[PDB]
Parts: structure tokens; C-alpha cells; sequence
């Protein structure tokens, strides 16, 4: 019942088998801007299905010194099909996600990943005065890796983590985590190539182990845009 | 009021106030830009929205830019004014600033 | 006690009892019921 | 029209338009009329429902704000020995909005105005250097504040009998106390102050050009009540004035250049741009030249 | 084009204007940077005499 | 009344002060697929203002000896803006299209354009039996130029090209024309690469005249889509 | 679901569960949901009616403190010889919430945030030492705070005429008064403070990072109106922030290491535990040891 | 709170929001519609 689950928008759809129900962060569900809260006046384009669909990212491995790796929104999507298109011709975006992470083990198999949706995760350096600059928190599809998963990469604690919207997947009962992301910002609609509203993280808070015969196992992200609309169209920047 | 849209050097004055067209041999070229800041120097500064609002720190709403041409009767002419949203490079030929 | 025009001006307000816990708690689209298993 | 406008108008969307005769983008300059082309007719807009409010750009607001109008320092000793040109532990200042240039600006925005003006004094003492090279403390003196219709009758001395002030209204303020305040009415003979007037206000042909002195508040007379002490201090005297229930006609294009003068509207500009008599602007390059492009 | 017969002048001038909508709005009043001062007037001092 | 005119779409405006009504091809307008004729079952993507929007040419110059111009749509707008993205994402595409033509000149000029659009125009070559090939017939945004306008280069008559749906810019009496496209094929969608609906062609039946001082005369070409629809999202292939 | 909640909630009293197919105190932590198991189900209890209330740990009690916001002392003299960088009887601050580290924790508690700010300034002073080796009194000066926008025109110097403030909001005050307080209102262009922001505030990629200049409140300008004294002083003022109507957005996990820096979130942590970049909590022999055991 | 006797003694009136822009904007005595040509 709460185990199994088929997501489908536009023309992608995805079936899990172990799912554990999934999660709607803050229990709010994406819509689009109506217009008592609306700041632009141009009309916005709404693509509907030829962006709201379901994006798979390049998978990770899942080592037993992975530290953890995340991802950044809109940043991740930013170059990829009609929505990087989308966005590189207009100044203002708006969306929510469907996030979707993929793991599959054997029986005799354990570990467990914290996956935490983190808004606004404004990343610190480690041992220097200096801020983080542009490339190190711009890093696009690839995303990147948590130098100290421990105080989640900003000096809070990974303890605490659990304040933000998240799910786990523990190998021993599901192989999969859902998470619903609304619009979560301070502004209406914010450009999208300098501002992130989300941070997908993927934290190993068990580390993968089995003394059966090793295989790759890795953990792949799905993220689908939802309710996506675009204001202030010009000539694509990127 | 009328924008300093020629704010230049050898421009003294009331010729500060206007922009010259001549006929071109080249199709689609550039005849002039307008910077968009209220805030700052440039040719919207000296209006009476730009002296008014500068008296202040934030502003919203729309804004009009009204242009008049003012050659001959029997000049004819067709031209084309593009508004870009920020986020990259001022446009430099038509085909972009169309978007 | 505010005698000033704005209504910013005023004193703090500590009369806002209303809690939604559920959206940190629970933030799951099925709701889980007491007793039975949640899987 | 008249309309009572308190938040910013709301945009309602549009469609597409292909209508022959009609050109809202179109308009005609040389009637003097601004142009009323809409957004939604020159774009196609979404549906939006301003909550903007406009309070804040009230004239009323706009100008009812405490701005320095005059500061006056003078020494507060035994004046025996003083020229004649001195304040002798008092000063007069014929009351003016032209001597420093925020709040002249401001008014000057405008044609005509009426207001009643709040007027607050500030009072700072500082002990004298060079008359004294020591520090003993900073008396709290009293101070008298006579104000005297221009052209009248005004105090020659500290302790002239003119202080005693059988009818002028008279402040009388403690260093120590909080700034005095008093509210003077509007007083002009018309109906509403002259920021500018094109014209002489005599008779013969010598008056004053641009002064109506129907537009002058009047005369404030500042003593120091006390007698002097054997050592010297300085007194600075800060007057502010806010304009309140006020009402404004005609505005005006704002000044440019810097004023040269509080009795006229003479001009030079700076030497060069911006504010230049040649250049109001800064220059650039060209009139292709975006100053602060973006580029990446 | 510009386009003009031999008769007429070949180069002709436009003049910009600008203003705003009435869905504007401004906040948070300040000193205008565009006036200033360095030191009093002339004749400011005369008030005093 | 009849001589000015302006046209609004998406965020593009056009002023018109010499026009001479305009035309809508065959007696209709542009209009979605509906159901009772649909093919594709997937859900289309409508960008609406991203893509129904006026996009100018490069204007070219009206010269004494000037055969005549002509583009090929969608084939010029394929790769300009959303519309050029949409285009190359998906397999399917369906619009019309509003035509505007600029040509102003002074009142000492004289000359006639026939601004014509023709509806399937399958060129032909002239003295040989080879088919034209593919880079004959697909110039883009470019754009080519007639060969023997008096046979419409397909073996056909001029005279009779007014058929088709046409106006004339006629110096001493008007500087634009208008004209409204609606979808002209055999099937309801079709794959925009490799097929093209509707050719404009601006053809001198006049030729430019005049014995004032000689300026360059351009004629540009600015084309709305309208009602856009596509179907069959994948990845990019232009 | 929503609702008031005045009180803590009461215990009901329960009986023995021996039921097939309910297990109250199994719960599936991979769905994100916290435990739902009420102690009637894990224990038998009795019936309590709890009168506790929560009022104490309301956001708006919780937030609404005046907390320590800015503290800068200077030399009041005459600083003709003075270098540059010296306050020369002036200061500016640009307001930032990021300097003390008990409000900043406190507030970094939280995403988003939406207050106005009451602000209390008090001033105190001190005769210098080793300037005049010798005590006289402490002055009751007049200090002027004049609010500036961010980027605007701050004064250059003590006596700058931008301290007319034409239209800057500024508070006059004497050391002798009680602290000055001015509210200040929720001036954000955005409906809310971000608390921590995930990006870049300009269009070019040298900007700077987790920096929007749209939730800083401004700059702060404070001078002695005074002139110099004879003698030199130090004067010592210290800002003091309350938020107040708060409403607060998406909860943090708490700072745990050592703040570095007022520019970011960068992180040290202590040498050895606790609060150390590999250990949070200190040390205990095992997980079998009990760190204060009760043994009698 | 107003005790004194003299009305210009009160504080500021900040509650006139009426407004009439084509006094500066429109000043000709033909309106003008919107959409059909001024002249």
C-alpha cells in the first residue's frame, strides 16, 4: 500500500516497489504564482509538460569512505532540456520539485543515506576567513561532495539535520526516497543562475557494508520541476 | 521629461537633449542604448521621475519612454526599440534585441 | 499604550497561541495512524 | 480626474491585438499631453493585484521632515574688549530656508507653499581653546529665544532693555532641558508663501529682485540670560525647521546647478560634469556605450 | 532607413522622453545625493547682521 | 481608419501608419488543434508568449536590378528563440504565422512589391532534369533569392501568383503589409525540419525609382508564430 | 492540523494492551515522519491535568529581546593630528545582525525572518588617560544618529553639512537622557529577511556570496554635535536590537562550532571536544560509562 | 493629543490621498482616448 509507488508527469514515469510513503515538505504542494502574491506583470509562460518531467542525473558510487553529496536547484537543471532552454531565455523562474533518489541493494546488504531537502543551504569554508567562491558552490549537474558531513558543510550539525524535509533510505527496508518540494523563497520569483533555492543532500549516515561478493551500488537522482513558469524573455545568456 | 540620452563629450548643452539619425548603408545597425538605472549618473537621472525617486531608496511599477521625432515631413523611417530584462550583455544587433 | 501614527510602532504581540507541528512531524502525504504499522 | 489613490494601480491581463485604427503605442508630443499608453497595450500582462501604498511620496510626508535651517556659534564671555562685528553673548538671524541647500532644494521643487512651521533649538557649549588650556565643565546656562517681526526692533546688546519682551513672544531654555520647540503659524499677508516671485518688492526700481519679504517668517533674537563667567565658552546655537499642514502648488524642475547665493538663483555649475553648466549629466563614451554592462 | 528626398536634411533628431505608470510606487526617503554643500552661501551670513 | 495599425503578441509590438488593411489567407484564422482532429495523443506543449511573438529578419536591400526574395516557413524560424528550441526538441510542431513587410521610401520614390505566400511551394530547377537539392531549398533565416520571379521558379506564371494569398506595398500608396496565416497542410502536425508549409515572397513587379539623392531602401521581414503546439519532447537534434 | 494551544497536553489514564496486529511503539523512521508513540500506549498512566503553559517559548518572546547589536568607542577631541583611519569624533557602522554571537545564533535558528526592529542606543564616557593625567567630570554631550541608507552618502567629517539631514531620520540625544529609541520597520524589498541566503547578489560571478545587501537594514551615523573640549575624552556607544511583530519561517539545525566570521558561515571548531570540527559533544570513557553515576 | 488652543498648534495631517495627475499630465482640452490616434 504505502510500499509501492508510480510518479508520473508529462511524458516520464517512475515505479518503486520499496518505497516508504514520501514526503511534502512543510505538508505544502507546488502551485503556481497566483496573482494576488504576483510582482511581474508580463504575462509568464507556463511549458507544462515539456518541463515538468522528470530529469535523471548522473549516479553517484556509494563507497565505504563516501562522505555525502549534494546537489543544488535550480543550478542542477539549469543546462538540461526545456527547462535550461527556458531558463536561459528568461530573467525570472519559478518552480517546485519532485525529488526522487534511487538505491538498490542485496538482502545482505546495510547502510543508510539521510536524503534532506535544505532550503537556502548557504555553504561555509573550512579553517579560513575567505567565503566560498563562485566555483565552489556552482557546480551544476555534477553537484558535489560534503568536506564535513558531520557540521553539514555551514558549522550547524548533521544531528539536527532532521528539521528540514528528508527521508531515509535504510537498505534493509526501502530502496528509494520521495520528496515534495514547493516554491520556497523570500521573493515571488528569483533569477534562476544566481540564487538556489534548494540543496538536495545525500548524507551516508551508515556506511554501506556486506561480506558477500562486492558489487557497485549506486544512488541515482530524479528531480521533475513542477508547476514551472518563466517571466522577462530576451535572448539566451547562459 | 526629457531623458540626456546624449550625454557625451563635444555634446555641449541643449545638444545633450537629442539624438541624431542619418541615412545608413548597412542594414540592422545600432543607433543608440539607455542605461536603466535610476540611481545612478546617466541619461535618466535629470527627469523628473529619476530627481524625484532619487530622493528615495526603493521604487517599483512600470516606466514609459516616449520618443518624438522631430526630421522633416517628407523624412520617412521605420525603427525599432528593444527593452532587456538584466542577466546578460546589452544587446549589439538587432536579432538579439529582438528577443 | 500607542499614541504614534504607524502601526509598526507598536508594542510586541505575544497573544499568537496557534501551533501546526504536523508540518515538521508529519510531513508525509499519507497520514499514519496510532497502533497500526507505518509500513 | 480627482481620486482618493492609496495603493498603486493593478494591472489586468491582456491578449493579443490585431485591430486596424487603433495605435495606443502611437501618441502625439507636441500637445503637451503625456503619453497614455498602458502596459496592457503594449505588451500582453498577467493579472496583477497591487498592494504597493503611496503614503510615503505624501507631500505632507514628503516635506513635514525637521531640516537645519540655521547654526550660529558665538563666544559666551566678557565682551569688553570685542569688536564691533562680534556676537556679544547674543546674535539676531533674520529667518530664511535658503542657507542650506536639502530643504531649500526641496521647497524650491515647488511653485507656491503654506505650512505652519515647527521650529525646535538645539543648544551646545564647548569651553573655549587657547583662552583657557583647561577643562573645568560645561555650565548649564539659560537662553532666551525673542522673536522680533522683520524690520523691527531688535536687542543692541545682552542686557538691553528690548529683552524684556512685553509683547514678543519669548522661549526661555535650559541647556540641560530637551530642545525647545515651538509651533510659529503660517504668517504670510497672502494666501500662500512665494518660493519664487518674478518681480521687485518696491515701489522704485532699486528693490530686490526675487525677495518678497512677505515670505520672510521674521527676526529670532538668541541670548544667553547669564551673566558671563570669568572663563569663555563657546555656544552653538542649532535652529530646525518642519513644515506641517502644508499645501503645494505648481512644482518646478529641480535644481541642478549649485546655488551660489541665498538672495537669488544665480548659477555657475561645477567645473566639470556632472552638475556642469555644459554637462547636467556624466559623460560617456558614446551613445552606444552601456556604462555598467554586464558582462560574464 | 532613414530615408529623406535631396531637399530635406539628411540628419534628423529625436528627442526621449520618460516617465512613470501610476502602478508606481517609491520608498524609504532620503537625502538627495544630487545637492550639496561645502561651505555657506554667499549672503547667508548677512542674515546674522 | 484603414491605414493604421498595430499588432501586439506576447511582448512585441509593431506600428503601422501606411497600411492598407491587411489580409487573412483564405478567409481564416489561426487556431489550436482540437480534439475532433487531433493525431498525437501525447499532451502538447503550448508556450504561448515564449514563442507567439514577432521575430525580425535580417532586412535585405531593395536594389534596380533585385529578382526578388523569398523565405521558407518554419524553416527561417527554426533556429531563432523559443520558437527555435521548441522546434528542435520536439518531433512535432503546428502554428500559423502573421506576416508584416517594412519597405518606406519618400514621396519622389516609386516601385511595387507583390508580398505573396504561397502555400507549398516545391521549387523547381532551371534547364536540367536534377531535382533542386537539400541546401537549394533550406536557407534559414537567410532566406533566398528568385531566379526567374516571372515563373515563380516552378515552371508557373507571376501574373497569375495572385491567387495566393498577397498584397502589394505600392511606394506612393503604402509601406507595410500584413498577412495572416493559418495552418495550410495535409496532415494536423508535421515535422518542421524537413517540411515547409508556407513560402513569403517579395517580389519587384516595379522596380525602385527615383531621381532624388539615392539612399539605401531595405525591405524587412518580421513573422509572429501563432497558436504553437508541439508534440513528441526529446532531446535537442536541430 | 492547526490550533491554539494554551497549555501543555494532559495524560489520560490507560489500561492493559495485549492486541494482535497493534504495535504502538514500532515506528518507521525511513518515512521522514517522527514517532508518533503517546505514553498512554508505552506505559500505563494515570490522569493528569496539565496546567503548564507555553507562552515563554512563543517566537515572539522567544525573539523579542533587546540583544547587543554594536559597540564602538572613540576619542572626543581635537583630532587634527590624528591618523585617517580614526574616528574623528564620528563613527559609521553598516547595521548587521552578525557581529554578537548570541542574537546571531539565535536568529540563525531560523530561514526567514519578519520583524521590525526597535533600537536602543546608549552612550557612556570616560575622561582619557595618559591624554590629561587627571579627572575634571564627564561632560553631557549631545550625540546625533543620523540613519543612512545602504551605499548612500554618509558625512566625511564631525562638521559635514550632511549632517543637515534634509531628509535622513535622525535622533538627537544627551548622554544625561535615557538611552535613545527609535523603531525601525520592516524595510526588506522582499515580504521577508533571509537569514541565510544560497547565492550571489550580483549579475557578474564576483559577487559576494551568501551577502543580500536587501537584508541590511542600512547604515548608522553617529556623531558628537559638541565641538572639542580642551581636554580629550572616550565615548562608548553601544546599539541594542529587538525584534518585534516576528513571524518566522523553516527552523535550522543550531550553530555548534565557533563563529569565524560577520561574512559567512565558515567553521574551525574548537581544538578538543566539545564543539570541535570532529567531536561536538566531550568525551565519555565508553558507551557503557555513566558519566555522573549516583553511587552510595 | 492636541491640548492647545490654537488649531495650527496640532500635529501633521498625513491622510490626504486624493489625487488629480492629469492636471500635469492631460492639460488639454480635448480628452484624449485611449487607442485612437491624438491627432
Amino acid at each position: 500500500s504505502d510500499r509501492v509507488l508510480q510518479l508520473k508527469l508529462g511524458n516520464s514515469a517512475i515505479v518503486t516497489q520499496e518505497a516508504a510513503n514520501y514526503c511534502c515538505a512543510y505538508g505544502e504542494w507546488p502551485n503556481y504564482l497566483p496573482d494576488h502574491e504576483a510582482v511581474a506583470i508580463d504575462k509568464p509562460t507556463q511549458p507544462e509538460t515539456a518541463t515538468d518531467r522528470f530529469y535523471t542525473l548522473k549516479s553517484v558510487k556509494w563507497e565505504t569512505g563516501s562522505t555525502g553529496w549534494w546537489w543544488k536547484l535550480p543550478d542542477a537543471l539549469n543546462n538540461i532540456g526545456m527547462f535550461g532552454q527556458n531558463v536561459q531565455h528568461h530573467y525570472l523562474y519559478r518552480s517546485g520539485f519532485l525529488i526522487h533518489v534511487q538505491c538498490n541493494a542485496t538482502k545482505f546488504h546495510q547502510g543508510a543515506l539521510l536524503v534532506v531537502a535544505i532550503p537556502e543551504h548557504q555553504r561555509g569554508a573550512h579553517n579560513t576567513n575567505t567565503s566560498p567562491g563562485f566555483d565552489d558552490i556552482m557546480k551544476g549537474e555534477e553537484g558535489g561532495t560534503f568536506n564535513h558531513p558531520y557540521v553539514l558543510d555551514d558549522g550547524t550539525s548533521l544531528a539536527c539535520a532532521t528539521i528540514f524535509p528528508h527521508q531515509w533510505i535504510n537498505l534493509r527496508t526501502n530502496n528509494s526516497a520521495t520528496i515534495v518540494l514547493p516554491w520556497m523563497n523570500a521573493a515571488p520569483m528569483d533569477f534562476p543562475l544566481r540564487h538556489n533555492q534548494w540543496t538536495l543532500a545525500i548524507i551516508p549516515v551508515v556506511p554501506l557494508g556486506t561480506r558477500t561478493t562486492s558489487s557497485m551500488v549506486p544512488i541515482t537522482v530524479s528531480i521533475a520541476p513542477m508547476c514551472c513558469e518563466f517571466n522577462g524573455l530576451r535572448h539566451a545568456i547562459t | 521629461s526629457m531623458m540626456e540620452i546624449n550625454n557625451t563629450e563635444s555634446a555641449v548643452g541643449m545638444e545633450r537633449l537629442k539624438v541624431d539619425i542619418s541615412a545608413l548603408t548597412d542594414v540592422d545597425q545600432l543607433l543608440f542604448n539607455i542605461p536603466l538605472d535610476i540611481q545612478l549618473d546617466g541619461p535618466l537621472r535629470n527627469t523628473l521621475v529619476g530627481n524625484i525617486s532619487r530622493y528615495y531608496t526603493h521604487w517599483s511599477g512600470s516606466l514609459e519612454m516616449t520618443f518624438m521625432f522631430c526630421g522633416s515631413f517628407m523624412a520617412a523611417g521605420k525603427l525599432i526599440l528593444c527593452y532587456t530584462p538584466p542577466g546578460g550583455s546589452c544587446p549589439t544587433t538587432r536579432e538579439t534585441a529582438m528577443l | 499604550i500607542n499614541f504614534y501614527k504607524d502601526s509598526y510602532a507598536a508594542s510586541a504581540s505575544k497573544q499568537d497561541f496557534s501551533q501546526d507541528p504536523s508540518k515538521f512531524t508529519e510531513p508525509v502525504v499519507e497520514g499514519l495512524k496510532a497502533g497500526a504499522p507505518v509500513l | 480626474i480627482e481620486s482618493i489613490i492609496k495603493t498603486a494601480t493593478d494591472t489586468v491581463k491582456s491578449e493579443i491585438n490585431a485591430e486596424l485604427g487603433v495605435v495606443p503605442s502611437l501618441n502625439a508630443v507636441e500637445t503637451g499631453a503625456t503619453s497614455n499608453t498602458e502596459p496592457e497595450e503594449a505588451i500582453q500582462t498577467r493579472t496583477v493585484i497591487n498592494q504597493h501604498g503611496v503614503s510615503e511620496t505624501l507631500v505632507e510626508n514628503f516635506l513635514s521632515r525637521a531640516a537645519l535651517v540655521s547654526k550660529r556659534s558665538f563666544e559666551y564671555k566678557d565682551h569688553t574688549s570685542s569688536t564691533a562685528r562680534a556676537d556679544k553673548n547674543f546674535f539676531k538671524w533674520t529667518i530664511n530656508t535658503r542657507s542650506f541647500v536639502q530643504l531649500r532644494r526641496k521647497l524650491e521643487l515647488f511653485t507656491y507653499l503654506r505650512f505652519d512651521a515647527e521650529i525646535t533649538i538645539l543648544t551646545t557649549v564647548a569651553v573655549n581653546g587657547s583662552g583657557n588650556n583647561t577643562y573645568v565643565g560645561l555650565p548649564d546656562l539659560t537662553l532666551q529665544a525673542m522673536f522680533v517681526p522683520t524690520g523691527a526692533l531688535t536687542p543692541e546688546k545682552q542686557d538691553s532693555f528690548h529683552w524684556q519682551s512685553g509683547s514678543n513672544a519669548s522661549v526661555f531654555f535650559k541647556i540641560s532641558d530637551p530642545p525647545a520647540r515651538i509651533t510659529i503659524p503660517f504668517m504670510c499677508i497672502n494666501s500662500a508663501y512665494s518660493v519664487f516671485y518674478d518681480g521687485f518688492a518696491g515701489f522704485e526700481k532699486n528693490g530686490l529682485y526675487g525677495i518678497n519679504p512677505a515670505d520672510t517668517i521674521g527676526n529670532l533674537c538668541v541670548r544667553i540670560v547669564n551673566e558671563h563667567q570669568p572663563v569663555g565658552f563657546t555656544v552653538t546655537v542649532r535652529v530646525y525647521m518642519k513644515p506641517k499642514h502644508i499645501k503645494a502648488w505648481a512644482p518646478r524642475p529641480p535644481r541642478t546647478l549649485p546655488y551660489m547665493s541665498i538672495a537669488n538663483a544665480n548659477y555657475k555649475g561645477k567645473e566639470r560634469a556632472p552638475n556642469a553648466l555644459s554637462a547636467i549629466i556624466g559623460n560617456r563614451d558614446s551613445v552606444k556605450t552601456m556604462p555598467h554592462n554586464i558582462v560574464n | 532607413n532613414l530615408i529623406v528626398p535631396s531637399e530635406s536634411s539628411d540628419t534628423c533628431s529625436l528627442i526621449g522622453f520618460i516617465a512613470a505608470k501610476d502602478d508606481f510606487s517609491l520608498r524609504l526617503m532620503r537625502d538627495s545625493p544630487d545637492i550639496g554643500q561645502l561651505d555657506h552661501l554667499h549672503a547667508a551670513e548677512a542674515a546674522y547682521q
